[PDB]
RNA sequence: GAAACAUCUCAGUAUCGGGAGGAACAGAAAACGCAACGUGAUGUCGUUAGUAACCGCGAGUGAACGCGAUACAGCCCAAAC
RNA sequence: ACUCGUACGGUCACUGAAUCCUGCCCAGUGCAGGUAUCUGAACACCUCGUACAAGAGGACGAAGGACCUGUCAACGGCGGG
RNA sequence: GCUUUACUGCAGGCUGUCGCUGAGGACUCUCACUCCGGGAGGAGGACACCGAUAGCCGGGCA
């Protein structure tokens, strides 16, 4: 048959990929060489088009000018810190270590120094719960717990634009709009739709999958299709 | 619409052209390579065998 | 008497043991992080390039080449093909890892000629070989009796046409009698089927 | 059918008669070095391997007898013609 | 093609990548093995021979030594000192 | 490539606004977890064989399978008497 | 052209083993190697990656 567009997307035409020239910032931590004497100015708040959530534009002493990842309750005129010695108040960049525990972290660093990855998203937020001179434990939003060096830097408070979720699209043409800014390839055309030439649920005199949908982690790919490797399906027992 | 006639109408887009290197109008100006002696893409001339019978 | 050269030829008969493998293990550290082909002002192997016709002398140059170790990184077919020919983590290249590593040397040096190559080990993922070239237009070497023949016309090129040491191996062209049906004079003289 | 362990009969060896003992073939052990088991080896590569990709055939409904007579003086065996039998039981 | 077809065959062919010359390539034996008290670098031509060898032992595939010719040519390093 | 992205994410599928709802079935097939025991290749190892080798056998035993469990808004099923 | 528990194979995934590969049937370490760090240095570590091979799955493809 035909490569299924999941195969094509790999390719990384056009079509697939994000209008990352239309970006703003790469969201990562500054870089501090120690004592943490590292502080600026929030000079303006913008929305950032690959999030669709708030970010800040902060100036530095050291006359550095560059977008932060906000969390809630950051204004124009609130002066950030960043390193070991920053205060404990939300919108500031410390070293896990020095952040209290039970407090509520964002953009937090999976290895210490790599800008942050964890907890980035609208409203969402890490909890720093264990501390140790060995590992800091954290529980991401998805509810694991992670263990972490002490040493990863985090940002305090949770990631701003909270509830974005919370209302429906309505309408096609609004999550076009927002599907624009992303790297997506949309609308989705379901596989049993299609013909078996073009998909592995394609076909038939009427529309269903011509086999289980769960398909094994093993499965190569134009086969990898429906639900991957599920450990179970339903909503029942 | 007819994909005959009424789409031979908004051909006006200009592609090949006279090539520098072989004369002939092949200089693709868009992609800036001649199909017929390579220019733009190789320093050697372009040539295949199959451009004449096997034996010959 | 030992001549001094029979010491470094001993040691390298077993690469992984006593002063050498401590060496080897030290110099891929480096090596690793060099480019495909780097120029060296000495053989690593003194004994084994002055036996393959290296001079300390004006026009010869000594470069070490790095090549991936295994099979041919092969496509997967894309049109039929019957079950014989549709391989692909089978199959190897005819010719080998040093003649590859001396064609990378020799597209390096333009205006040089492959006199001859040897190995100078591998790690896990990668072969290293060091490649003796000469330079047929330098009068150093014009003048030399040993080696003023790689300046003739007909040896430009020559490590492409399998005209080197290992060329001439690889093409089976080391025994003179029984198996060399197909080989001799060339293989492509014999059909391609040597 | 029903047959008799030993009776007497021709030997083709001592060339008379005497009493033999029958017993049913047995299978002897191949050694994995004939020279078709050289040519599986070597002949065996990517894709299809020819006769070497085919797999064992059926079985008729009834087998032929496979015997060993053998002479019970001079201990040398001979082999004769088998003939269909479902089943095949010594007395004694 | 095998009166299907998979190994095999078409064929190392078509086609593709790299490169030399006026011709290329090969070449002075870790050869041959008419086993010898024998031959004596290498190409090529004739023959050996559709022989030996391969092969769903099917269809097909397929040398060599030697011999008669052509032309003839034999040398330089590494090391020892 | 996704990605100047990080679970309020994005990938892979099914259904197809709202309203009232969405029963029973895990035997087969699929996916997934577990597994005393059974089965389970090669290397290395042990025995036999061979002045070596081919080869025969043993021991150990991964994923996988048997076996057990979970799962149908998973493929699907919901009859005769 | 398409399908599949048709025949035969081929990618791909999983898994053992060998090489890279080192010191003292469960374990410690650091020196290759990998990743983070501008750097100092940190994490991991003879595993992983990669090369080779073996078993299982394998209409994704021929
Ligand atoms: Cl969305
Ligand atoms: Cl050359
Ligand atoms: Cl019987
Ligand atoms: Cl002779
Ligand atoms: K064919
Ligand atoms: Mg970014
Ligand atoms: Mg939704
Ligand atoms: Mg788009
Ligand atoms: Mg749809
Ligand atoms: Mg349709
Ligand atoms: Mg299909
Ligand atoms: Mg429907
Ligand atoms: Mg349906
Ligand atoms: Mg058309
Ligand atoms: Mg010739
Ligand atoms: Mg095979
Ligand atoms: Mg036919
Ligand atoms: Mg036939
Ligand atoms: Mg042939
Ligand atoms: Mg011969
Ligand atoms: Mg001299
Ligand atoms: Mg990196
Ligand atoms: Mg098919
Ligand atoms: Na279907
Ligand atoms: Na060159
Ligand atoms: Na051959
Ligand atoms: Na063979
Ligand atoms: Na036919
Ligand atoms: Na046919
Ligand atoms: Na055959
Ligand atoms: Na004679
Ligand atoms: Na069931
Ligand atoms: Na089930
Ligand atoms: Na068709």
């Amino acid at each position: 048959g035909r490569r299924i567009q999941g195969q094509r997307r790999g390719r990384g035409t056009s079509t697939f990929r994000a209008p990352s020239h239309r970006y703003k910032a790469d969201l990562e931590h500054r870089k501090v060489e120690d004592g943490d004497v590292i502080a600026g100015t929030v000079v303006d708040i913008e929305h950032d088009p690959a999030r669709s959530a708030p970010v800040a534009a902060v100036e530095f002493e050291d006359g550095d000018r560059r977008l932060i990842l906000a969390p809630e309750g950051v204004g124009v005129g609130d002066e950030l810190q960043v390193g070991v010695s920053a205060e404990i108040a939300p919108g500031n960049t410390l070293p896990l270590a020095e952040i209290p525990e039970g407090v509520p972290v964002c953009n937090v660093e999976s290895s210490p120094g790599d800008g942050g990855k964890f907890a980035r998203a609208s409203g969402v937020n890490a909890q720093l719960l264990t501390h140790d001179r060995n590992v800091a434990v954290v529980k991401l939003p998805s509810g694991e717990m992670k263990r972490l060096d002490p040493q990863c830097r985090a940002t305090i408070g949770v990631v701003a634009g909270g509830g974005r979720t919370d209302k429906p699209f309505v309408k096609a043409g609004n999550k076009h709009h927002k599907m624009k800014a992303r790297g997506t390839k949309w609308p989705n055309v379901r596989g049993v739709a299609m013909n078996a030439v073009d998909h592995p649920f394609g076909g038939g005199g009427r529309q269903h999958p011509g086999k289980p949908k769960s398909i094994s982690r093993n499965a190569p790919p134009g086969r990898k299709v429906g639900d991957i490797a599920s450990k179970r399906t339903g909503r029942g027992g | 619409t007819g994909a005959g006639t009424p789409s031979q109408g908004k051909k006006n887009t200009t592609t090949h052209t006279k090539c520098r290197r072989c004369g002939e109008k092949s200089y693709h100006t868009k992609k800036k390579v001649c199909s017929s002696c390579g220019f733009g893409k190789s320093a050697k001339r372009r040539d295949y065998e199959w451009q004449s019978k096997a034996g010959e | 008497a030992r001549s001094a050269y029979s010491y470094i030829r001993d040691a390298w008969k077993n690469p992984g043991d006593g002063q050498l493998a401590e060496l080897q293990w030290q110099r891929q550290q480096e090596w690793r992080n060099e480019g495909a082909v780097e120029r060296i002002e000495r053989p690593t192997r003194l004994d084994k390039a002055r036996s393959q016709g290296y001079k300390a002398k004006q026009g010869v140059i000594v470069a070490r080449v790095s090549v991936r170790k295994g099979s041919a990184r092969k496509r997967r077919h894309k049109a039929g093909r019957r079950s014989k020919r549709q391989g692909v983590t089978r199959i190897t290249r005819r010719k080998d890892i040093q003649r590859v590593a001396e064609e990378r040397a020799s597209r390096t040096f333009p205006n040089l000629r492959v006199l001859n190559s040897y190995s100078v080990g591998q790690d896990g993922r990668q072969k290293w070989h060091e490649v003796i070239l000469i330079d047929p237009n330098h009068p150093a070497i014009q003048n030399d009796d040993d080696l003023s023949w790689i300046c003739a016309d007909d040896q430009a090129d020559r490590v492409f046409r399998g005209l080197t040491g290992a060329g001439r191996r690889n093409r089976g062209l080391s025994g003179k009698g029984k198996g060399s049906e197909k080989t001799r004079p060339s293989l492509r003289s014999n059909g391609g089927k040597g | 059918m029903q047959m008799p362990r030993r009776f007497n009969t021709y030997c083709p060896h001592c060339n008379e008669h005497q009493e033999h003992e029958v017993e049913k073939v047995r299978s002897g052990r191949q050694t994995g070095m004939k020279w078709i088991d050289r040519q599986r080896e070597r002949n065996s590569g990517i894709g299809n391997d020819g006769k070497f990709s085919k797999v064992p055939g059926g079985d008729k409904p009834t087998k032929k007898t496979d015997l060993k007579y053998r002479c019970g003086e001079c201990g040398k065996a001979h082999l004769r013609e088998g003939w269909r039998a479902g089943r095949l039981e010594f007395q004694e």
